[PDB]
């Protein structure tokens, strides 16, 4: 029909019912319940009217804690007896005691072992934290179990740095000062973190590889899995998370060096000391870890529903989010899963009406994402040849809600204007602002640093299922979710993240009573997909790209200007980069002027220009790829090798520039910097020529 | 690394005048955003003033407007901040920051974007 | 709610007497049962405590192998195995229960109290 | 106007005049004469009518022999005095004496040095002859200058194997047995090799890298050239070619082990012994080489003429061949250069009439090709983003004549039918067959082994400018030239190859006199280009591919069946590969059935199917690429690491299977074989799905 | 490697009969191109016969046609070439080769295509 | 075609005589001249030869340091330089010319013959 006929079709009650349904039982990846859920999703997508729903299957490596032998942590005395024991399982939430598929807390792909030794607090386990610990604090981190707090860093980088420091074991706990909002009760009284709440995640440095046994190729039936030794991203150290109750019972006994600064402290009633061992009369006893998990090849199932386009069937707009969850997963991904299911239902109703999009739409209930990107990467690897020449954009969908302040949107520059132009038509769900556009509230509470009247749109970054679609194949990606008042709190993400208490009741009462915020997130994502799949001209704007590009240029210039003298001694010049961005700007302006008045009635020229716009993003990836990271190919937004959480652009130059002070031979390091500048300038100029006049 | 040579400020009674001076070595032939921030005992850093060498513009806060005007020195890598009509609540300390720019499209007003930071001190007696 | 205890005895030394306590009519899903050891003329000190999620810790760490703590929810009972009796072990062992599963060693927090089975040692 | 108007417009007299023009002075790459020729070609193409002619310049590494110090070979006695000296310059051809731009005989990229030591004859210097040298002949090649005869192997592999054996110096000479046709005189009274004639070539194992200092990126003005130590493909041993007169004066004195085989011999009056040293009273004498050549960065120029398309300007059909030559080079490439210029002139006349191609045509007078593919690879790297998303096919053009028997054509299977279909319309230029189609003569004298009525079409292989366009970007490549009686002659290539005697008079009198075979080769290449540029539907045939595919499958199967027992012990199975080929066959049959009846009046569907056909080839390259050879990406026709001359398909499996018997770990090697089989099967299936139904 | 076990041939007068054998170990369950090549004293090889295990088709040389027939052996990895009415130009030494095939689209007639080679011999007197 | 031999002398020993022979009237671009040393009562053996391509080989390898051979096309001549003259070197020398540039030591092949210069050594 049209835009409004799609936006108004979305019902909050239907999202409520779907979220209730998907959260009554666990749906952990590679399990019978997840397989049943995948079959149900396929069936429902089928009678909704979807053109063709297939069930892709891949035998991918996964990890599970064995049922007979539980995993935990024990404080073992000198004699050998066990004194303190970590909770073998999180306390069950009210109303879900009968369910017996609650997998105990654990970190995926944690190798087996029974490490024993002393404990050292490592703050957030950041690279700077270790830099403190040996540069000034002077502690032998090698051969000692470490205890780390969640936040500010992905778990994979944390365990990577732990391995680099020689740690024998890593214990993960969430400090309440990082995961407890003041003035809010804990579940089931509130939405804070109960003492038994444990966050669960994957310790994997896949770097976009995907399946740790088939890097670059799908794990088909006739595939050749590598040996476990030649796996990619697999940690060589046992890790398993705990709560903050048992952490406090464990952290209190430790004694030694006082925490170096205020940030090395937390809300727990602990000295928060950094020194190894349990200083006191109980110095003999030490931590012992008890992981007995297993890594096995299990068949994962991705439900791919293709709804064929009417005008350009080749052009695929992909909207997909994962469905696996450690426990019921009420707020992630089953909130996003219900959002996706509602968009699928609305699109199927529109298909029943008779409407057909101008581009084929690829919905995809992915799998095994909590175990690394696994499923999405494998499905992309299998269909890389088709997507690299036919994909248009990939709209991700996961964890629609994390609070009630505004709408946080991370998207590529090409859809920037669209992200604005869509939000003007919508209605704000927040407190106040009745009858005002969602855009106005978004600007009011989250204003862009440059323009007061513009909202702030953060960069795409890494994580989630857009990684392989954006950072390897170079397909425009976007993501939107309702977000908290990040300016006035500390907790990164909601306290009840990847824990047992992520039930449906939590999302219902403590986050979204009327499920209106879910409704608006669904409106935003479905509207972005609809505008991508029902636009005569691709809703991209090169100009903004050029604009924002200049910024990071200055940024990547400015950090280099932290060493002016060096750039004079080695003749390091960014003038190639600056000239390339100036080209990009002028040529993008000319391209926009051309497309503002080019004839749209002609189909072949319109297809030509849409190909130009679509391949503009694909003009940025380099087939050689980033050093040591072949599957990270983007040169503007690919994750960096250091400070991947921060997300600094021009990753090659940044890693070249990162820690440039401490290099044995500055000549070779600065030569590598010049090489990265040359590569970046060449890529920008190549994209500009891709936007230049043809023949 | 290069460290900014910041100076200026001091213990001056309210209603008087003063001046801040920060120098960025090696920035003689490059445009930059040289900005002045303030943090108070018990409070956070707040934006006071900023300059844009690329466009040669200047910006101040609402209350700082009219009170405080940026100044400059013949050497392009050194810029000043003259002070006047000091009021007692400005007892806090300041910091100077520089962010090298080539296009210099916009002036950053948050402490995150700036890279090189200094250390300043001043007392505004009643 | 009755937290009934058992296991009285007067073993001279090196006994294997083991104390059992059950919660009848327990109204909360989560529990934090521990023991207190009231010595003659001394305040009751917490011995060992186990929560509803197998998270346990003995507080008489000097009596590490002396006492072991466990429980089973099949018959809703908690289990304190004692070995190597000493004459000073003569004391009145009480049990304590509470909803919050944090393992605490403070008497005032624990307000559900059992009979307090006495173990005598000669 | 049409096909016939372009075909008849081609004139043999104009090709005659152009070949006269380009062959009066040397046009070595990176010299002022070559720059002047490039400017002349640019101006001629501009005044013919070409839409836009550019002079794309690149500062690329090249090698030249210094004028002050000439390069030669000598025989030195014990006392140090020099006994025999090699010709400092081959005799000038009659009619060309005043010209002083003729460079002395040398091999490009030969490092400097003055090696001294004994000499060992290694036959054609193949891997097999070295294998004889150590396994059975018991000769330690390491530390001794080596002498090799040309033929059967590219010079790069010769010097590579010489380095592996440990040679100190490499000497190249042409043996008359393989370079002297019986019954034919020598120049200037015949087309055989005079004793002063020396063949010239570049010793580079580039593996498609291109510029040895900027692999993967164009050598722009702001580029960052890598150090000479980190260059790719540079030999570490001095090499300089000689004739057979001087070789005989040196070969005769050597004495030792007798030749083990009859193939270890030639027409020269030599014992052809393999043993080191010179037997008898002159044992003290030894060979000493005198290369003083220099490698410097010189600016090369590629003259690119773009003629804009009328319907699909994005789609580029590229037709280009090199223009550099060691000497006048009347046969390589000026014979092909004149052909290319005549096609350009005819196309310009057609454009002057008003005709417009349906696809943009890119003519390109390349440069520095005799120094490795340098220029073509750099221009491809510069415009990789444009070509790999917009290019259609690359029709190479070089050395149109090598003997008057028939028409040898090497092309990708996609246009196999085209090569047939075009050849039937043309007329035979050969002896006899007046008024009969070129197809009939080609079949009669070069029949396909399978079908008697079909002609034989070989594969592309490696070498020449089609390498970067086919083996890296996956763009269809074709070649056609007149060829000799390889059935009854032994000399690989014409005897006067890469020597001073490659003048215009040679090509006139001792080769095509009326320049009619040149006319028909130009007809063939221009017709292939015109069909590729002015066909409403891309003139490719998937079925033939599928067909031929099965063939190589059996081939790559058969080699593995040389070890049946091993194939059973490690469970090595090609059933995945066979199922992939069977899939490809059925899906290609269905696609061709759809293509036979799909509506052509709709430009959108026509563009869809043309994209399917065009990217079918591009569905074969893998972004990971072949092992240790990232720029060789084709998994079907890319040259193998061993036996690159032979050109066996499925290069990954073949290199995995090559010398599989002599492996330290048979399990690991056979696992690598299984991995290659899995990769090949996945790639074939991916191409089939690329040809499968969309949405 | 595996080497073909071939036999047959011998000193037989002209106009008689004979039979040539060749066995391919390990080829029991795979289709294969089994063919025979003859090289004359002081001359090159020539094609005389061949079989296509994949399709069962058989082809012979024009002079060989009407003279020489292939005999299949009970073991699938072995086939025979019976001989009859030997003409003194069939004095040369034959050669047997196998080319493993799965699709087996066409029987090859050039010595380059075949991979595994044997050593057969026979002499014919007038 | 005329090939004049110059460089007569009567050095007893240790001479530095400079023999020269030029192609006056030579009409072919390629030349392959050598020297023959006719000894008293002995057949003229080839001494050393040089082609038009600067490719030269001496044939009296036992006299490697004894004889050196050079040429220059500025004045169109070829040169033989001898040091440390020996008494047995007394002989009559001819320069021999031929169009084909293959260096050879055959007397009958070398059709052109000069008058010859006689070097007498005491
Ligand atoms: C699936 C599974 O249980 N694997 C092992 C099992 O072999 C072992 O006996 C037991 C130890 O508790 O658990 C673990
Ligand atoms: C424990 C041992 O054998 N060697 C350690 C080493 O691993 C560590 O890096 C160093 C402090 O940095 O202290 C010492
Ligand atoms: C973030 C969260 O879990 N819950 C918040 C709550 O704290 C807040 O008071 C309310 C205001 O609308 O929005 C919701
Ligand atoms: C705190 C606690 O009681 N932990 C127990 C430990 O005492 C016991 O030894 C072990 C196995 O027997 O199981 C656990
Ligand atoms: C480029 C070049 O000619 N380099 C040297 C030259 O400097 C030197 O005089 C000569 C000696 O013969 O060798 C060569
Ligand atoms: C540069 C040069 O003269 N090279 C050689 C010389 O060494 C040798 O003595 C003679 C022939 O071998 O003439 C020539
Ligand atoms: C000369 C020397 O020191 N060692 C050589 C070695 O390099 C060579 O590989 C071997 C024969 O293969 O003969 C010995
Ligand atoms: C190959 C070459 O240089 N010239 C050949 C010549 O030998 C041959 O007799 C003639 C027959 O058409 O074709 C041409
Ligand atoms: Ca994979
Ligand atoms: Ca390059
Ligand atoms: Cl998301
Ligand atoms: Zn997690
Ligand atoms: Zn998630
Ligand atoms: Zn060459
Ligand atoms: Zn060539």
């Amino acid at each position: 029909h049209n835009m409004k006929a799609f936006l108004d079709e979305l019902k909050a009650e239907n999202i409520k019912k779907f979220l209730y349904n998907f959260t009554q039982i666990p749906h952990l990846a590679g399990t019978e319940q997840n397989f049943q859920l995948a079959k149900q999703i396929q069936s429902q997508w089928k009678e909704f009217g979807l053109d063709s729903v297939e069930l892709a299957h891949y035998d991918v490596l996964l990890s599970y804690p064995n049922k007979t032998h539980p995993n935990y942590i024990s404080i073992i005395n000198e004699d050998g007896n066990e004194i303190f024991n970590t909770s073998l399982f999180e306390p069950p939430p009210p109303g879900y005691e009968n369910v017996s598929d609650i997998v105990p807390p654990f970190s995926a792909f944690s190798p087996q072992g029974m490490p024993e030794g002393d404990l050292v607090y490592v703050n957030y386990a950041r690279t700077e934290d270790f830099f403190k610990l040996e540069r000034d604090m002077k502690i032998n981190c090698s051969g000692k179990i470490v205890i780390a707090r969640y936040g500010k860093v992905f778990r994979g980088n944390k365990v990577k740095n732990a391995q680099l420091a020689g740690a024998k074991g890593v214990i993960l706990y969430s400090d309440p000062a990082d995961y407890f909002a003041p003035g809010v009760k804990s579940y089931p009284d509130g939405w804070n973190l109960p003492g038994g709440g444990v966050q669960r995640g994957n310790i994997l440095n896949l770097n976009g590889a995907g399946d740790p046994l088939t890097p670059g190729y799908p794990a088909n039936e006739y595939a050749y899995r590598r040996g476990i030794a030649e796996a990619v991203g697999l940690p060589s150290i046992p890790v398993h998370p705990i709560g903050y109750y048992d952490a406090q019972k464990l952290l209190e006994k430790m004694g030694g060096s006082a925490p170096p600064d205020s940030s090395w402290r937390g809300s727990l009633k602990v000295p928060y000391n950094v020194g190894p061992g349990f200083t006191g009369n109980f110095s003999t006893q030490k931590v012992k870890m008890h992981i007995h998990s297993t890594n096995e090849v299990t068949r994962i199932y991705n439900v791919i529903g293709t709804l064929r386009g009417a005008v350009e069937p080749d052009r695929y707009v992909i909207l997909g989010g994962h469905r696996d969850s450690w426990v019921f997963g009420g707020i992630d991904p089953q909130s996003g899963a219900a959002v996706v299911h509602e968009i699928v239902r609305s699109f199927g109703t529109l298909k029943k009406e008779g409407w057909r999009p101008r581009r084929t739409i690829l919905f995809a209930s992915w799998d095994a994402e909590e175990f690394g990107l696994l499923g999405s990467t494998e499905w992309a690897e299998e269909n890389s040849r088709l997507l690299q020449e036919r994909g248009v954009a990939y709209i991700n969908a996961d964890s629609s809600i994390e609070g009630n302040y505004t709408l946080r949107v991370d998207c590529t520059p090409l859809m920037y204007s669209l992200v604005h132009n869509l939000t003007k038509e919508l209605k704000s769900p927040d407190e106040g602002f009745e009858g005002k556009s969602l855009y106005e509230s978004w600007t009011k509470k989250s204003p862009s640093p440059e323009f007061s009247g513009m909202p702030r749109i953060s960069k795409l970054g890494s994580g989630n299922d857009f990684e392989v679609f954006f950072q390897r194949l170079g397909i425009a990606s976007g993501r939107a979710r309702y977000t908290k008042n990040w300016e006035t709190n500390k907790f990164s993400g909601y306290p009840l993240y990847h824990s047992v208490y992520e039930t449906y009741e939590l999302v219902e009462k403590f986050y979204d009573p009327m499920f209106k915020y879910h409704l608006t997130v669904a409106q935003v994502r479905g509207g972005m997909v609809f505008e991508l799949a029902n636009s005569i001209v691709l809703p991209f704007d090169c100009r903004d790209y050029a604009v924002v590009l200049r910024k990071y240029a200055d940024k990547i210039y400015s950090i280099s200007m932290k060493h002016p003298q060096e750039m004079k001694t080695y003749s390091v010049s960014f003038d190639s980069l600056f000239s390339a961005v100036k080209n990009f700007t002028e040529i993008a302006s000319k391209f926009s002027e051309r497309l503002q008045d080019f004839d749209k009635s002609n189909p072949i020229v319109l297809r030509m220009m849409n190909d130009q716009l679509m391949f503009l993003e694909r003009a940025f990836i380099d087939p050689l790829g980033l050093p040591d990271r072949p599957f990270y190919r983007h040169v503007i937004y690919a994750p960096s090798s250091h400070n991947k959480y921060a997300g600094e652009s021009f990753p090659g130059i940044y890693d070249a520039l990162f820690d440039i002070e401490s290099k044995v031979d500055p000549s070779k390091a600065w030569g590598e910097v010049k090489r990265q500048i040359y590569v970046a300038a060449f890529t920008v100029q190549a994209a500009a020529e891709t936007l230049s006049e043809v023949a | 690394q290069v460290q900014l040579q910041e100076s200026g400020g001091g213990s001056v009674q309210a209603g008087g005048s003063l001046r801040l001076s920060c120098t960025a070595p090696g920035y003689t032939d490059s445009n930059y955003y040289m900005s002045w921030f303030r943090q108070a005992p018990g409070k956070e850093r707040e934006w006071v003033a900023g300059v844009n060498t690329g466009r040669g513009s200047t910006s101040y806060a609402d209350s700082v407007k009219g009170r405080f005007t940026i100044s400059q020195d013949n050497a392009k890598n050194t810029m000043f901040l003259q002070m006047n009509s000091l009021k007692p609540e400005d007892t806090a300390q300041y910091y100077c920051a520089v962010a090298a720019c080539h296009f210099c499209d916009s002036l950053p007003k948050t402490q995150d974007e700036y890279i090189l930071w200094g250390q300043g001190t001043q007392v505004t007696v009643s | 709610v009755q937290l009934q205890e058992s296991g009285g005895g007067s073993v001279q030394a090196g006994g294997s007497l083991r104390l059992s306590c059950a919660r009848s009519g327990w109204p909360y899903s989560t529990y934090s049962m521990n023991w207190f050891r009231q010595a003659p003329g001394k305040e009751r000190e917490a011995v060992a405590g186990i929560s509803s999620t197998m998270s346990g810790i003995i507080f008489a760490e000097s009596k590490a192998g002396q006492f072991t703590i466990s429980q089973d929810n099949a018959k809703n009972t908690v289990y304190l195995q004692m070995n190597n009796l000493k004459p000073e072990d003569t004391a009145i062992y009480y049990c304590a229960a509470r909803r919050d599963y944090s393992l605490s060693s403070s008497s005032d927090d624990f307000d559900y109290w059992g009979q307090g089975t006495q173990v005598t040692v000669s």
